[PDB]
RNA sequence: GUAGGGGAGCGUUCAGUCCGCGGAGAAGCCAUACCGGAAGGAGUGGUGGAGCCGACUGAAGUGCGGAUGCCGGCAUGAGUAACGAUAAAAGAAGUGAGAAUCUUCUUCGCCGUAAGGACAAGGGUUCCUGGGGAAGGGUCGUCCGCCCAGGGAAAGUCGGGACCUAAGGUGAGGCCGAACGGCGCAGCCGAUGGACAGCAGGUCAAGAUUCCUGCACCGAUCAUGUGGAGUGAUGGAGGG
RNA sequence: CGAGCUGGAGAUACGCUUUGACUCGGGGAUGUCCGAAUGGGGAAACCCACCUCGUAAGAGGUAUCCGCAAGGAUGGGAACUCAGGGAACUGAAACAUCUCAGUACCUGAAGGAGAAGAAAGAGAAUUCGAUUCCGUUAGUAGCGGCGAGCGAACCCGGAUCAGCCCAAUCAAGCCGAAGUGGCUGGAAAGCUACACCUCAGAAGGUGAGAGUCCUGUAGGCGAACGAGAGGUCGUUGUUCGUGAAACGAUGACUGAAUCCGCGCGGACCACCGCGCAAGGCUAAAUACUCCCAGUGACCGAUAGCGCAUAGUACCGUGAGGGAAAGGUGAAAAGAACCCCGGGAGGGGAGUGAAAGAGAACCUGAAACCGUGGACUUACAAGCAGUCAUGGCACCUUAUGCG
């Protein structure tokens, strides 16, 4: 049957993207929080 | 439903069970010609002899 | 400058056969405009070009031990000149 | 050479020395990519020279406007 | 945790100096410094000497082939010698010229 | 003698001090019929290859069989179930260290509005060539969508952009709100739509309305001629 | 500094360096694209422009807010600071005031600190004199469904001291004492015989444990650059829960005196005392610890950070979650060459002190899987032990208590 994850480049970028995350204080707060954890993958646009 | 064993089977048991897995070694005969060995009523796999000479080399 | 733009020549059965019909093939800087490439080849070889085509080429992703990585993305440029003009340093080849 | 040889000449001579160095580096890239490139070192050496040139003409152009 | 760390990456002798082997199997044998590596604290002296094996590689030559070459040693089994004493000797830094630093013993100098 | 109270001790790390061992071999590990009232403790021998015992004193992350406890390794079930559509296989030949499984030939069988062909989304080198065979393949593999190397993708005309607007998202000014912020006209972003110039063939081992051949087309800039007075926007109308 | 160097990387080749390399210290030049991003757009790291110079190559500029200008701002920063907003579980052995708690969290602004500060004060001696912080007062005085529970301040002793103006030496580095012989051992530091320096016996490295072998320590030297008002309603703050409720604090309404005047002293009045609101800045003691150095009756591979490094692999659309990982040898001398095998693996040889260290390399317990040997078992009812005896076997705490 049709499963949850149904890949869509533009979806992913527009939703979990760097521009997206920067558009809001809470997403900015993710960015900083992640940087802090030392993630290789700051954000989806890093893939 | 769904049977399952009640108790681990001892190493002793398990091995008593296995008292019958002895392979049976071939009864082996020596070819009357080229001389290695063969199975009764089969072609001698060294030369190819079964009285004259059937399989190839 | 000019010379910076032309990274290397393309070496492969294909490319040789191409130059044998007077058509040459260069590994270029990924950002290069086709006009930039055209001009660059002209200056570097004093050759008039009548036709170019290019192509960005994703670098092969390979692995060394546990380390997975990508090679540099490149760009291939194919040029064809007029007058059966040839380029010596790469014609004998 | 790094110090002497550079400063003594004109900023219009630099452009030329640069250009020629660029060109040799490219020749060495074609060679290397085709093989063998008997003398690798020369590459790096030429690189250095380029640097020197651009450093000098920078330095000088700002020391003549001191 | 490199070998030079303990000895401040510093060699207590130069390349080309003669050296007496203080410690080990080659006690006292003597030789010219053919190679000295500061950071690793390893030094070559025409006396240690081993038999190494070149295994498969068809260069040099298809077959194997064995070889006699010296194997470097740890700085701390090396010393400058003193032409008089002829033996294992410490070093003092004194002066000459004309801005040259030099090396003496209890009776300069090498 | 259970909960519980009391008493004397055993062993463990670390710490101070004393004694003192140790390459003619420490700790740890292994065997053992000896010792002590018990925790426990020595003797000898085997292992090991660089640290450590005894005594007194001090401080604890200090003693395990349980907690459907936690991490880890290995057993049982057991050579058991299963090997993933009942569309189906046979021989020859080749290769190879090894073949029911790979390659070729001849047939056989199964799909045929599909189980054939072409796009999109997605994937990302999986394509082609040459090699490889540990693991991945539910067997086997000499094979592969696996592993290694090198090649391969070409656009004025196809799709997107340098044009357009829809929902929607934005949005100087402007309207509200403890803060971060919520709205918001024009403008702007936004294809799933409007607009818009190239067809027929050929061929790499791997590209093709891109490359090559054959003949068209489009805008733009300039030159020569036809010029011989109009050009027509950021607003109007038609139209789309 | 003075001989090596060519990064972890250990690998071949090219080569650089006493005309001073490499490394260390100190300044500059260059510094693509994204990110406050800031020319415009954008699904970050990509697409599209305009202007001035320029021969082109190229260079520079093109955001918003304060300002005339100059110049300033935007963003980031683990904790620490202040401010706007502000939980519940829970405790009250139920719960609603209360408590958790002005804690968590959210937002803001800022610094290396910050806050606070120069008495319309605390207070009761007609005493003290800016603030913060520590001790103490003190679980006192008080608060409280007067239940649970909450909880000051003054004094005294310390840390650090400060009050002014306006409106009519450390950061590279260099110098730096003193031992040899024999013995064990593969190897000397250990043993042994005599010997020396110590302002230096802190420490690490050297084939095992080295004051006197190397690096160092005590001590000395050391740079061009480098661094030092009142009121009423509604509420609330401190011990302050409407209590007799003073005082500050504002949201609403309202609104006086200026020196014989004004504000306080816990309703309220007189008296007696302390005080000059409505105007601003202020270092020092204090907090924290991303980073750096020293130390440890802290840990040494399930411990210690999640990591002997990784926020990786891996899981998740995302927010987010998140591992295991260590050890040849003193030194690679990393096993030429021979044997079986396609290989894998192994047996030799050779190296090594040891391959009883061979790269699935320190020790290598237990579970668990096997080979071999002793005594044993195919008429047997069993928590598998325990006692007694007989048989066989064996003799290193062992010919007996076995
Ligand atoms: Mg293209
Ligand atoms: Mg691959
Ligand atoms: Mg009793
Ligand atoms: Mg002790
Ligand atoms: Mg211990
Ligand atoms: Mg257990
Ligand atoms: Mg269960
Ligand atoms: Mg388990
Ligand atoms: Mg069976
Ligand atoms: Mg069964
Ligand atoms: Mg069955
Ligand atoms: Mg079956
Ligand atoms: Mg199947
Ligand atoms: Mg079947
Ligand atoms: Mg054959
Ligand atoms: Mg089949
Ligand atoms: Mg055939
Ligand atoms: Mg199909
Ligand atoms: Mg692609
Ligand atoms: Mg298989
Ligand atoms: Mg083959
Ligand atoms: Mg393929
Ligand atoms: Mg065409
Ligand atoms: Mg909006
Ligand atoms: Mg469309
Ligand atoms: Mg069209
Ligand atoms: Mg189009
Ligand atoms: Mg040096
Ligand atoms: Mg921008
Ligand atoms: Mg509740
Ligand atoms: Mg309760
Ligand atoms: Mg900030
Ligand atoms: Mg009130
Ligand atoms: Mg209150
Ligand atoms: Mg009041
Ligand atoms: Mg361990
Ligand atoms: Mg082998
Ligand atoms: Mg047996
Ligand atoms: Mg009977
Ligand atoms: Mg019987």
């Amino acid at each position: 049957m049709k499963r949850t994850y149904q890949p869509n480049n533009r979806k992913r970028a527009k939703t979990h993207g760097f521009r997206a995350r920067m558009k809001t204080k809470s997403g900015r707060n993710i960015l900083a929080r992640r940087r802090a954890k030392g993630r290789h993958q700051l954000t989806v646009s890093d893939e | 439903k769904h049977p399952v064993p009640k108790k681990k089977t001892s190493k002793s048991k398990r091995d008593m069970r296995r008292s019958h897995h002895a392979l049976t070694a071939p009864n082996l005969t020596e070819c009357p010609q080229c001389h290695g060995k063969k199975l009764s009523h089969h072609i001698c796999p060294n030369c190819g002899y079964y009285d004259g000479r059937q399989v190839l080399a | 400058s000019h010379y910076d733009i032309l990274q290397a020549p393309v070496i492969s059965e294909k490319a040789y056969s191409a130059m044998e019909r007077g058509v040459y093939s260069f590994w270029v800087s990924p950002k290069a405009t086709k006009t930039e490439i055209k001009d660059a080849i002209q200056q570097a070889f004093g050759v008039r070009v009548i036709g170019i085509s290019t192509m960005n080429v994703p670098g092969k992703r390979k692995r060394v031990g546990r380390f997975i990585g990508q090679r540099n993305d490149r760009k291939k440029a194919i040029v064809r000149l007029a007058e059966g003009q040839s380029i010596e340093a790469l014609a004998g080849q | 050479m790094k110090p002497s040889e550079m400063r003594n000449l004109q900023a219009t001579d630099f452009a030329k020395e640069i250009d020629a160095r660029k060109k040799e580096l490219m020749e060495l890239r074609f060679q290397a990519a085709a093989g063998q490139l008997a003398q690798p070192h020369r590459v790096r050496q030429l690189r250095r020279e380029v640097a020197q040139l651009n450093t000098v003409k920078a330095e000088l152009a700002r020391k003549g406007e001191q | 945790p490199s070998a030079g760390s303990h000895h401040n990456d510093k060699l207590h002798f130069k390349k080309g100096d003669t050296v007496i082997v203080l410690s080990g199997k080659h006690k006292g044998q003597t030789g010219k410094v053919l190679l000295a590596l500061p950071r690793d604290q390893k030094v070559v002296v025409e006396g240690v000497n081993v038999i190494t094996k070149n295994v498969k590689p068809s260069m040099t030559n298809p077959q194997g082939g064995q070889e006699q070459r010296e194997l470097a040693l740890h700085a701390s089994k090396v010393a400058l010698v003193d032409p008089e004493t002829g033996k294992a000797t410490r070093v003092r830094k004194q002066i000459v010229d004309g801005k040259k630093v030099r090396v003496a013993v209890a009776s300069g100098k090498t």
